[PDB]
């Protein structure tokens, strides 16, 4: 209703209804024919390559849809059965159906996973202008690739989709199907590259979540979904997940083994899964940097000598 | 234990000198044993094993070091059981966790790295003694172990074998750091500074610690696969102290190896070569005839651009296992790449004497020279040279000192001036008027009476310079400060002089200095080249020297080539850009024209000859660049001779006698040796100060006094008003303001340049009166104006009214 | 005692390291602190876990 207008997210309490229907010519009052909407969606997905395109903020359709589905889950769980528009109508499920369907297209999924790659260069808000830089900066800055949106999408898929599993199963089944496409030339290597990039994103999610959540001294099978789904990914992609996890382990140990690691202040492990997930939100709610605009029990006496002990600031040993 | 002396001394205390003597007598074995010691010292650091320890101070005296060792050597065996940090640049500040007893790991790692560097330097010295060993044994030690060329070869191989592990570790770390810094720079320039996550934009406890740690892990995981294109790498340099120590030591080893190896109309003619400050580290200069002046020398485009803390990169234009760049940020990849390259390369004396020993660093790479490495880790070095300068840079044989900016050179120069000043108890006293004509004549006459009654072949070292004005009987250094500027302004004026022949008793009235090209900066005007004029010029040089000795500024805005003459060094083509930028570019185009297929036709059509027309300020008329130059045509082949003689003639020949006199005048006060460490930029900052009035620099040194009795908040609002007005002033107006406040338009190049500090006194409200300044004490008085507009108008009028009142 | 104790401990640590390299440490306690070994202790548990899992695979 306010597309192209000056709109800003308000900072007041979220407990409010929407005034648009009363104060303006609200164009979202009419649901239309849902079956026709879905049929048209399918037709467009198979008829055009539009599924691969980003929006005006550089966001891939899958990122848009995953955030939308999680958000609708939050809003729609508050719905209750029973000149003014008809109220108390059943919420839409189109975003969830669209997310499930788009994830079944290898092109959409490839474009999203490879999004931020040197080949799949994001034209907007993603250091897309390089030619004006001197060669040194071109060589260095063109070498890296972005994963912020892949990381945020994977994070949403695992951590925020707390009422679903079919989405993750769809993604993994697609990756497996293409990895098993031995009869198609070139496609095999492409499937592997896509899978490896995805696995690295998942491994980042996994490490963050697992580090934050405190291990229970009591043996429990709770296995919170944020970590259990990461394990599920690795299990579905085991032969590749192992190698990628080995590389992650290498990157984690080198800072310690070589005496490189940064000093850091201590922090407490989160007892609940909720607080761990919230802590990760502050790490995954990130936007890419836009381009420049155009213009201790006591030791025995025989070994006490070996211990410097009596038996926030950063420190190397903490890190 | 023993602290390294920052002053170079040959004290070499016996406790250490005797150890060195032992190693020298047993060199072939001492080297191997010292390598094993170095291994034991580095392993605790390199493997992350070393114990945390509390810090301790190094002992300044040998006595206290020896006593500390007594507590370590006065030990009995256990008996058996009885029978029954300068601030980083904004583009790299993000990489430093800093504000720019308990034990700690980093303390121990750093001190262990210090011990390691000591041992490495000893090993490098012992290897350095091999070529002269057959001479340095008999002249130093009664007896020593004999060694041969073959043994020297094996020693080099053994030492490097023991050092390679540490070398590979260091290189992995350094390459990752350099990659992250260069990446941050490229991202900062490519990105939008308005964004809150931008490095230049940036430049709770439990949750902050957790967030930082998790972000660090995230960055590490991303960098491993080059998936870090839109975020700054997580990095902290404060943790790299120990590796910095190790790095200096390892460069020292390779540098010693390289030392052992070392121990026309062409553009190759010395005049066209890039000069002091212009040649970047292991960089290959961009050809000055291919890059326009505006881009080739940004400092020449903006002569006031020079700052005491300016980056060399900005002023002079932005620029094998080492030839391959450090592009990876992941550490692991860097070590693996090092190992791959290294594995490719890895897979009486008989015959020659030791004096023929030809050692080198030919492993890890085929040939290494330290300039290559200073170029590779250029950014890491620049950042270390500010963060670790006080710690790692204080080490003997420090390599950070080569990154020292103006302040380092100024520190050494000030020490020399203090040494020279304190040797004489005879001061200088000048009584002068404020009128320009009287000022010049009186100053020069009294300087000749002072100089000539002292030995004219010895420097005029004095304790204090005191000046008094006629009918204005102020006294001491403050008046001397106002006087230096008054006399400088008298020199730089376009008004006609009084007869300078009056100075000989101790008409060529052409102004002393003129503005060549389109700059407001000056070159001496030769006038009629009479002895009286050259006498005045020599006394001007004396003024410059005296101001330097007294730690005072002399605001005579001379061009760079003039300064080079004063410093006793050669002037080059690149300095002609500072004489006349327009002519520099036009002659550059003439050189480019000489490379065209029609160059002959162009040079003939221009009717060029080796003779130049001079403007009135240059003495006028036509003067030959070379004898018979009028009849000698300029050709595409002698274009370099023509440009060279044109530039040299206008920079030196036209004013050769004035320049010679000024050079002697500077030498009449200060010894030549004190000038050897300075470039034209350093001499400029010491003599002329900051031509650009950096308002923040003036703010940080200013203190405020209140005579109004008003509340602090109102006074703060007024202070903000004043500084905002100053920021909006044009450069001319800013210079007029600083001149009004201190009687000198230039700012001192450092905090130590102010003696005493400048201050502003806020007077009770008055919207009619103008501000006034007691410049002899650098104190400005400003009424507490009711509005910002009144302050602006009154301040501008006061500073532009050079007819200062006698306050 | 602070400064001198820190200096003495550090120098004794260096002395012990140099002695241990050549087994020349027969009459003095090695200089050692376990509080610094926390990170290696974590790594050690993990590495034993790897090998123990391998042995479990052999027995399973």
């Amino acid at each position: 209703c306010h597309k192209g207008h000056d709109c800003k997210l308000k900072r007041t309490s979220p407990t409010a209804y929407c005034d648009c229907w009363e104060k303006c010519k609200c164009k979202t009052l009419i649901a239309g024919q849902k079956s026709a909407r879905l049929d048209l969606l399918y037709r467009l997905l198979t008829a055009t390559n539009l599924v691969t395109l980003p929006n005006s903020r550089g966001e891939h359709l899958l990122l848009f849809l995953v955030q939308t589905v999680a958000r609708q889950t939050v809003e729609h769980c508050q719905y209750r059965p029973p000149d003014m528009p008809d109220h108390d109508l059943e919420p839409p499920r189109f975003a969830q159906l669209a997310l499930e369907r788009v994830l079944q297209d290898w092109n959409a999924l490839k474009s999203m996973i490879m999004f931020g790659s040197q080949e799949n260069k994001d034209p907007l808000s993603a250091s897309s202008r390089i030619g004006h830089l001197l060669p040194e900066e071109q060589v260095y800055l063109n070498q890296q690739s972005g994963t912020i949106r892949l990381d945020c999408f994977t994070h949403c898929l695992i951590v925020k989709c707390t009422a679903d599993i079919l989405l993750l199963d769809t993604l993994l089944g697609t990756l497996v199907k293409e990895l098993q496409n031995k009869y198609t030339p070139g496609r095999r290597e492409e499937a592997i590259a896509v899978t490896m990039r995805f696995l690295r994103s998942v491994a980042r999610v996994f490490v963050i979540l697992s580090v934050e959540m405190a291990s229970s001294k009591k043996k429990n099978n709770f296995i919170p979904q944020p970590i259990g789904k990461c394990k599920r990914v690795f299990q579905a992609l085991l032969p590749y997940a192992v190698e990628e996890l080995c590389n992650v382990a290498e990157s984690l140990i080198v800072p310690v083994r070589m005496g490189i690691a940064r000093p850091t202040a201590p922090f407490t492990l989160a007892s609940t899964s909720i607080d761990a997930m919230q802590g990760s939100e502050e790490l995954f709610s990130v936007e890419p940097l836009p381009p420049r605009p155009s213009s201790a029990a006591q030791a025995p006496r025989s070994m006490q000598w070996a211990v410097r002990n009596t038996q926030n600031a950063s420190s190397y040993l903490t890190s | 234990e023993m602290a390294s002396s920052k002053k170079k001394n040959n004290f070499i205390p016996q406790p250490i000198g005797k150890c060195k003597r032992v190693f020298q007598a047993l060199l072939p074995y001492a080297v191997e044993e010292l390598c094993n010691v170095a291994e034991s010292l580095i392993v605790p650091v390199r493997m992350g094993i070393a114990r945390p320890t509390a810090p301790f101070t190094l002992a300044s005296t040998s006595i206290d070091a020896m006593q500390g060792s007594e507590e370590l050597f006065s030990v009995e065996p256990l008996p058996p059981r009885p029978s029954s940090a300068a601030q980083a640049p904004r583009s790299m500040q993000w990489a430093v966790r800093n504000t720019q007893n308990a034990s700690s790991y980093l303390t121990s790692a750093s001190s262990l790295a210090r011990a390691y560097s000591i041992v490495i330097r000893q090993i490098s010295d012992l290897m350095g003694l091999i070529p002269k060993y057959n001479h340095l044994v008999y002249s130093q030690i009664p007896a020593a172990v004999k060694l041969t060329y073959q043994d020297a070869v094996n020693l080099q191989n053994y030492v490097e074998e023991k050092l390679i592990p540490t070398w590979n570790w260091m290189v992995s770390i350094m390459d990752s750091t350099e990659a992250q810094l260069r990446y941050g720079s490229a991202l900062a320039s490519a990105g939008d500074p308005g964004h809150p996550n931008h490095p230049l934009h940036a430049s709770q406890g439990m949750m902050s610690a957790r967030g930082d740690f998790l972000n660090y892990a995230l960055s590490l995981m991303r960098s491993h696969n080059d998936e870090h294109s839109d975020v700054l790498p997580v990095l902290d340099v404060c943790s790299l102290k120990h590796v910095a120590y190790v790095f200096q030591a390892l460069i020292y080893w390779i540098k010693a190896m390289n030392q052992q190896t070392t121990l026309e109309t062409g553009q190759n003619h010395p005049f066209f070569r890039r000069s002091d400050s212009m040649t970047f580290l292991g960089c290959i200069p961009p050809n000055p005839f291919e890059v326009p002046l505006a881009e080739a020398i940004p400092l020449a485009d903006q002569p006031h651009l020079l700052q005491p803390n300016a980056r060399k990169e900005d002023l002079f234009g932005r620029p094998n296992c080492l030839e391959v760049l450090p592009t990876k940020m992941s550490y692991a990849a860097n070590l693996k790449n090092v190992m791959n390259m290294q594995n490719r390369q890895k897979k009486e004396s008989e015959g020659p004497p030791l004096t023929s020993f030809r050692p080198q660093c030919s492993f890890m790479g085929m040939v290494i020279s330290h300039d290559m490495l200073l170029g590779r880790w250029r950014l890491s070095l620049e950042l270390f040279g500010r963060v670790f300068m006080e710690d790692v840079g204080a080490e003997p044989g420090s390599i950070l000192t080569e990154l020292g900016g103006f302040e380092v050179k100024e520190s050494k120069f000030r020490r020399e001036m203090e040494k020279l000043r304190n040797q004489q108890s005879r001061d200088l006293s000048l009584e002068v008027d404020r009128d320009r004509d009287l000022l010049i004549q009186q100053t020069m006459r009294q300087l000749n009476n002072h100089f000539g009654r002292r030995c004219a072949t010895t420097p005029m070292a004095v304790h204090r310079v005191k000046v008094t004005f006629k009918d204005e009987p102020g006294e001491g250094s403050g008046v001397a400060r106002s006087f230096y500027t008054a006399i400088a302004q008298a020199f730089l004026s376009n008004e006609k002089l009084p007869n300078l022949e009056c100075i000989q008793n101790a008409d060529d009235n052409a102004p002393l200095f003129y503005q060549p090209g389109k700059r407001g900066f000056y070159t001496p005007r030769p006038g009629k080249n009479t002895e009286a004029r050259l006498n005045c010029f020599r006394n001007i040089g004396r003024i410059l020297g005296l101001c330097l000795l007294q730690n005072e500024l002399c605001p005579i805005t001379l061009n760079r080539h003039v300064i080079k003459v004063l410093l006793g060094r050669k002037v080059n083509w690149h300095d002609f850009a500072f004489f006349d930028p327009v002519m520099y570019e036009s002659l550059r185009q003439l050189i480019l024209a000489s490379q065209s297929s029609d160059a002959d036709a162009v040079f003939s059509a221009m009717d060029l000859a080796f003779a130049i027309d001079l403007c009135k300020e240059e003495g006028g008329g036509q003067v030959e660049l070379i004898p018979n130059g009028v009849n000698i045509p300029v050709t595409p082949q002698n274009v370099y001779e023509y440009v060279r003689k044109y530039a040299e003639h206008r920079m030196l020949v036209v004013a050769e006698q004035p320049l010679h006199a000024m050079r002697k005048g500077l030498l009449d006060v200060l010894p030549k040796n004190s000038l050897e460490d300075l470039t034209a930029e350093d001499f400029r900052l010491l003599v002329n100060g900051c031509g650009e009035v950096n308002v923040q620099m003036l703010i940080s040194f200013t203190s405020f006094n209140d005579e109004s009795g008003e509340n602090a908040e109102k006074l703060l609002q007024f202070k903000r008003w004043f500084w905002s007005i100053v920021e909006k002033m044009s450069m001319t107006e800013r210079q007029d303001l600083v001149y009004f406040w201190t009687s000198s338009p230039s700012l001192p190049a450092s905090e130590e340049g102010f003696q005493p500090m400048p201050s502003i006194t806020i007077r009770p409200p008055d919207d009619q009166h103008l501000p006034t300044a007691n410049t002899c004490i650098s104190r400005l008085y400003v009424p507490l104006y009711s509005s910002k507009q009144i302050l602006k108008q009154k301040l501008l009028l006061a500073i532009k009214t050079k007819n200062f009142g006698f306050v």
